[PDB]
């Protein structure tokens, strides 16, 4: 489970209305919830068990090789989506899996400013303040709201490896 | 499967008082997955708290839920007559609690005891039933013993207690002594002895075959 | 609005099979986990089983594993409960419930917010029998009626076809050793009412379409 103390390997933290996750750098893909590696372009015998996409690795078929999503993920337009999130719409946000839930359940996590509206099938339509919990401890970095999600970025005066 | 223990078993309070209901799990659970439910006699259960503290829609603000780890408490302050019911806690996707029952607390009232001989329409059949009526008493705790020719009975009686009255908050008990026509005509005097807090001495309502 | 309507109950011999269903309407059925909750007569709530929104994840209580089976058809917005080899302890009112959440102050808090009316299942080898009514002759006096040996539940008891609701007590039924139910219903009236006002009790038993109107009068 991703927290504010998570170190995204070759990635960075972002915050939505109800969860945190790691976004990868450039064209990297998520090998786990907190690690980004390079996606292999074509699976073969040498790239066995190597990441080929977000939450997907290379598998061997007894002889061919394909890119399959991890257990519990469904492929929707070549990206792996959690199973219980296939039939779940959220609008101003995305569907995420509730890790701690005893039963497999999909919940809506909203862009900053919205909360799940219990009077609208818990879709993202009710206005709600989401306080930024990100700890931007880099040089001259702070929590800015960029494109509906919280992230760490340079302050009012500094810009671009270290903010200046 | 965890084990949820609710306390107390029966909570007797007066309207306007504060009610504290406990739910203790055998293990530790996230507060987001332990809900509270209310059920009226004859009705479907109704959700009270999403998780441990989030009031469901339509639930009055006097209901308050708190808890962490293994201890969870539902707090109902300024009790109203519509609040007295049975309350359950449940781990989401797991078992319920045994349930805590909320009963209105009122003045101690003695039961008016009535005994009913078996009717002639029933005596035509092979069985007879003599009914003992304990009407409008509080609290519900009461003892009934049948005595045919001054002899205690067992295995031949059944008891039912109505819900708490919505008017005077009293209880009523019905005890039926089922005996065959042969054993009924064999004896003479039948009585049910009643013991209750509102009676200084146990009251006996008797009758003889032929009134 | 959101609606859950259950069906599939009824009487069934010991060891028989049953298929309960729960028709949902008013919401996207596939996005919410569903639940079965039963309650035996005079007992408390007992969680039976839970199924995920897609149906790929199912959960069962230890008391129902092996016999019970939960499933759902999202094309019809229907939840099911398949049972085989029913035990006598299965006699209960079976509710369905919608499992949803409420995002309140940083946390997704879950619960069963929408419930159905419940369908009653009855496992017994007893046959449907009409009730037999007997008077309870009074000696404020008290008189009543004895609804004896009927099956199955329930019986509706009124007095004077309504208009006599003050001081009436229809006690809960007891399951006699023969497997047949029996309850009493009494009403208290002042002693200055006997002999001048007629008192009848209306015992309507739908499972046999039997309605008996036995009048009670003082003995002689």
């Amino acid at each position: 489970k991703v927290t504010v103390d998570t170190v995204c390997k070759r990635g960075f933290l972002i915050q939505m209305s109800g969860h945190l996750e790691c976004k990868c750098e450039n064209d990297l893909v998520l090998v786990n919830e907190e690690t980004c590696e390079e996606k292999v372009l074509k699976c073969d015998e040498k790239t066995v068990n190597k990441p080929c996409g977000d939450f997907s690795k290379c598998i061997k078929i007894d002889v061919s090789y394909a890119c399959k999503c991890n257990l519990g993920y469904d492929m929707v337009n070549n990206v792996c989506i959690p199973n219980e999130c296939k039939q779940v719409t959220c609008g101003n946000g995305k569907c995420i899996l509730d890790t701690s839930n005893p039963v497999k359940t999909g919940v809506c996590s909203c862009n900053i400013g919205k909360v799940p509206n219990v009077q609208d099938q818990n879709k993202c339509s009710k206005d709600g303040e989401t306080k930024c919990s990100l700890k931007c401890l880099k040089e001259q970095e702070t929590c800015k709201a960029v494109d509906g999600i919280y992230k760490c970025d340079c302050k009012d005066g500094f810009i671009i490896s270290i903010c200046t | 499967e965890i084990v949820l223990t609710q306390s107390p078993g029966t909570l007797s309070l007066s309207p306007g008082e504060r009610a504290t209901l406990s739910c203790r799990t055998s293990q530790s659970v996230s507060s987001s997955y332990l809900a509270w439910y209310q059920q009226k006699p004859g009705q479907a259960p109704r959700l009270l708290m999403y998780g441990a503290s989030s009031r469901a829609t339509g639930i009055p603000d006097r209901f308050s839920g708190s808890g962490s780890g293994t201890d969870f408490t539902l707090t109902i302050s300024r009790l109203e007559p519509e609040d007295f019911a049975v309350y359950y806690c449940q781990q989401y996707g797991n078992s319920f609690g045994q349930g805590t029952r909320l009963e209105i607390k009122r003045t101690v009232a003695a039961p008016s005891v009535f005994i009913f001989p078996p009717s002639d329409e029933q005596l035509k059949s092979g069985t007879a039933s003599v009914v003992c009526l304990l009407n409008n008493f509080y609290p519900r705790e009461a003892k009934v013993q049948w005595k045919v020719d001054n002899a205690l009975q067992s295995g031949n009686s059944q008891e039912s207690v109505t819900e708490q009255d919505s008017k005077d908050s009293t209880y009523s008990l019905s005890s039926t002594l089922t005996l065959s026509k042969a054993d009924y005509e064999k004896h003479k005097v039948y009585a049910c002895e009643v013991t209750h807090q509102g009676l200084s001495s146990p009251v006996t309502k008797s009758f003889n075959r032929g009134e | 609005e959101v609606q859950l309507v259950e069906s599939g109950g009824g009487l069934v011999q010991s060891g028989g099979s049953l298929r309960l269903s729960c028709a949902a309407s008013g919401f996207t059925f596939s996005r919410n986990a569903m639940n079965w909750v039963r309650q035996a007569p005079g007992k408390g709530l007992e969680w039976v089983s839970t199924i995920s929104g897609s149906g790929d994840s199912t959960y069962y209580a230890d008391s129902v594993k092996g016999r019970f089976t939960i499933s759902r058809d999202n094309s019809k917005n229907t939840l099911y409960l398949q049972v085989n080899s029913l035990r006598a302890e299965d006699t209960a009112v079976y509710y369905c419930a919608k499992g949803d959440y409420y995002f309140d102050s940083g946390s997704y808090s879950f619960g069963m917010d929408v419930w159905g009316q419940g369908t009653t299942v009855t496992v017994s080898s007893a046959s449907t029998k009409g009730p037999s009514v007997f008077p309870l002759a009074p000696s404020t006096a008290a008189l009543g009626c004895l609804v004896k040996d009927y099956f199955p539940e329930p019986v509706t008891v009124s007095w004077n076809s309504g208009a006599l609701t003050s001081g009436v007590h229809t006690f809960p039924a007891v399951l006699q050793s023969s497997g047949l139910y029996s309850l009493s219903s009494v009403v208290t009236v002042p002693s200055s009412s006997l002999g001048t006002q007629t008192y009848i009790c209306n015992v309507n038993h739908k499972p046999s379409n039997t309605k008996v109107d036995k009048k009670v009068e003082p003995k002689s």
